[PDB]
């Protein structure tokens, strides 16, 4: 029984880890005076202003340009 | 390197059921200690540091002037 708790907590720690990761990535810190432009490549640069504003980019998608 | 910390993880003794809440509350009370010094920010004066609104932008209308002012971690 021992065994199987630390292999399903084993499981749980690195599922939760990579989570944590993913997440991290998701996220960008464009300073203020810079008014960031969302680098979406699945439909491009949005016309809708996503200026400053750490905005949840998803990863491998939009990556943050910084635009003064 | 992942073993090594699975067995460091594993040798931990079985305590009694105390212990395990106890170390469950200190991990809580670690994460909440460490996000309230976060929450405030490299601060020097002669440095208005203003709210950076995270929608919005820049607070336009919030002038910091000499007071605190505490950043929402990552907002």
């Amino acid at each position: 029984m021992a065994a199987k708790v630390f292999e399903s907590i084993g499981k749980f720690g690195l599922a939760l880890a990579v989570a944590g990761g993913v997440v991290n990535s998701a996220l960008y810190n464009v300073d203020a005076g810079h008014r960031a432009v969302i680098f979406d490549r699945f439909r491009g640069v949005q016309d809708i202003v996503v200026g400053e504003g750490t905005h949840f980019l998803i990863p491998w998608v939009q990556k943050p340009i910084i635009f003064d | 390197m992942a073993q090594n910390l699975k067995d460091l993880a594993g040798r931990l003794p079985a305590g009694p059921r105390g212990m395990g809440t106890a170390l469950k509350l200190l991990l809580g009370a670690g994460a909440v200690a460490y996000g309230v010094r976060e929450s405030v920010f490299t601060v020097e004066g002669g440095h208005r540091a203003i709210f950076f609104n995270r929608i919005g932008g820049v607070q336009q209308d919030t002038i910091l002037a000499e007071g605190l002012h505490f950043r929402i971690p990552w907002f």
